[PDB]
């Protein structure tokens, strides 16, 4: 079994896709982060479950909904998420 | 440049998605220079928990 | 384990997107079919790995790509893929 | 109807979002009322091989 | 002789409450294990359940 | 993996659970299966988690909510939820 | 794997538990640190297994008997039980 | 109100009574300067009351 | 044969080790052979729960 | 993993063993079952925990207890207990 | 769990390749039968293991050994092996 | 034509390799057109065990 | 489950095989990186599919291709990835 | 993980009991180290397999043989061997 | 004192499963309380490996 | 001494190249295993070879 931990900047990408969204609908927020939430827990027991990232390598993509991918990766110790991205925008930025 | 049919790509033309793509790939380098170890699942949940308490105490009011 | 299986419409809507596809660039549309295969065949040691369909009860979702979703079953006996839709758009169509 | 935020949503509109999952649930009831048998996944991809192998071959 | 029973040891309030109980349990089981209808796949019983949610919600 | 699978009268039990509650608190009633749901689902890759019943042998309990238990057994081909019962009184009750 | 580690708060409250059901029925408090402790050890090998707590936000909550909970936590290194407490009353109070 | 169908609390006030205990019962655990113990002390000192309580009858 | 040392063997003499042995295999033979299905685990369990009631009551 | 299963052979040695043992101790004999029970059902999530045997080709030894050793098998789709024995000597057999 | 099964081509393969080896070094034969059947076995269980054929669409190859192959598929109710043929010789040749 | 690496290819030439993927093409459309039922494993085995006997003899 | 490792030899066997094929077609090369990859990723929920080998013991070899053998072990705590060699050549002889 | 360490009367077991068989059987001498060091090395990834001790709180024991037992203990920081002691005799005595 | 049966106990006689039990506890109560530290199991293995190289090369004179 | 074997037989075409090969295979892990450096996870290896593919691909 591989735990899984968060990078900082995976979970500042969390803080700031979850409070663009509820500006809109907090419920809707909400929703997100279940899936997203769900999307992650499983790799710990099959890490290699998604496939190889083509553009970042190293990494793997969850497509978790239409609109949003997590990049992850697979440690000699741990399953580490990297970052949570829109898939068609360059959103969440700058910081 | 040149423009993509909605279900050949998620993005609309091919200059669009190379952008993206060198965003991400920006995005990402940042991220694994941060010095800061990684934080466990729950404590991930543990502050996403506390932000939308947050957000549903400031929407009350 | 369950074995995989397709429902002829599954199979329709894959031709109907490929062949789409293809009129533009056909190695996308390799790519995507690389995609959805890999996507289905784990689930015949995880079939429970995606979630339940809030749309079509009974059913669940696989976001293979920003733009397609898998539909698939589990029954007694096998996983079946049901649908391969498009995530946006009322694509393809059933004849 | 009114526009949602591309980023709470995959739909521009309530309407285009409920309209699109009434499609699929059309869809998918007909696809199960199919009277047909499944075919294993090993068929779909001797299938698939072939209408490539067509596409290519027409350049 | 009944006794009672603590609420920090027992889930039951009192002996006869929780042999009761077990009985009526374990006459259940029996009663499932002996139906002959075939065993539903878990996710048919999403689908029911999704189904009587949405049947309870057309209500108010 | 083995699959999971309910008894019907294990879905009857749900059916006469979730009615009542929904009496008072349909989100209640909504939030219980969704526990129920997510107990169950990880015994396709541990079927042994959780204790034998000494009150059933044979059978393994779940206390899925300090008010609620699953039943279950693990047979040679599949896990099946035999019952969901209340944890302190004798409901759902006969038919 | 992550090793199981008992905060000491959590044994103070497990003597508590027994202390007190002990004066009742010793076999009874022999069977309750039986149970709870083959609750605990498998954490190592699935700490995800058990569900959030909606209460105390960080940890999660084992429904170990209908009427006690064990909450724990799965840290960088470790799996910690924290507390040991009654489902339904306040109980075992502050010293 | 709460039936104990729905709830293993009786009312609202109740169970939020509980939930307050049970946060400032964690708090207080967690805050504890004293290092964690490994599980299989925690087995040592349980047979050791379990003995002493044994004994004393 | 001659006694084996109890620090080397669990079995007091060579002889004795070799009959055991053989007549373990002869016990893996039979039970591979037994032509009935095997039972999961959580049969086993409700037939030893029965045979302890049934040896307790007696008693 | 792979689900645990028992030959009725084995499930038939478990009823020798206790049996016997419980009549001179039935804790004992329960003390025993426990032990067993619990060097098997790992076996699931780890099935090749124990290395294969030298005098029974396919098989892997557990020595549970001092006096008792399991014997189990790997397969394609379950791990076996095909028999329970005693370390020393040559029990059980029932003489049928 | 799907039954392995051998189309006769299959078997006829086996005889003559066997056959041919065995009049050189019978020993080498019965190894090369017994890492054939090593091979297939597991398929029962792990259907989908090997990777689609590029060659012979439908199928899937084993590398059984540098110089042999096995072609199986995986139909609807079973695993059939459909040939075994010597990876680089045309090898065995029709009757 | 063209030669091949032995550690590109399994074959020497192109088409030696386009030879043999036709051969194996075709020798499983004949084993895919026979009509006979599949037989299973163990049948396989027996068959195998009794020609290994034989040919000891 | 297991995690995949690769000891710095492997890769470095890796390295050269595919730099040498890449002189005469870097898309071989491709290829056979691919095939590679996917005999190995399985054996993480399946670490003991191939038998030992009987010619370097504690190792089991993998025919990945009739002409490359992925030499690889299984430790208490990861698959570990040893050599990749050409199945009938000395081939190849720091990352 | 957890590494493995040996308390230093331990070794001394080890030491005593490896002399006293050798001067009989040297091979059975270190056919016995063989059997317990395989016990021993997957602990640092199962600490809690074996089951506690009975006689000895606190303390695991693996029966290795019929006549050998380890006794270890898993630390906040590491795996211990604690002592290794024939099963029935009083051997090996302190010095 | 009373005979075991050898299917109940690896002990002839309660006495000598007694004095066996705390013989053990005395025994590990010593191994807890020495102050020397733990080594590595690499170490046991060499400190073993040489152990048996001495033993036969013993054997040879 | 030296057989030739059958290519049906055997991927070598003489068993002293055989054992040649299965020597200097024996050889060549046992230098991996004594290689001091850590292993690497099997995502790092595919980014090391997506790194020397586009490399390649670049260089020509």
């Amino acid at each position: 079994m591989l735990p899984v931990l968060w990078l900082e900047s995976a979970d500042t990408d969390l803080d700031d896709i979850t409070s663009y969204i509820a500006r809109f609908d907090i419920d809707a927020a909400e929703r997100l982060w279940q899936r997203l939430r769900g999307c992650v827990l499983p790799l710990s027991e099959h890490p290699y479950l998604y496939p190889p990232s083509d553009r970042v390598p190293g990494l793997r993509e969850i497509v978790a909904h239409p609109n949003y991918i997590i990049l992850y990766r697979v440690t000699t110790s741990s399953v580490e998420v990297v970052n949570v991205i829109h898939a068609r925008r360059q959103f969440p930025l700058e910081h | 440049n040149r423009a993509l049919s909605p279900m050949v790509s998620e993005f609309e033309t091919i200059e669009q998605e190379n952008s993206y793509n060198e965003w991400l790939r920006a995005k990402v380098a940042t991220s694994l220079a941060d010095p800061r170890p990684a934080i466990p699942h729950d404590e991930v949940e543990r502050r996403m928990a506390e932000r939308f308490a947050k957000m549903r105490k400031e929407r009350s009011k």
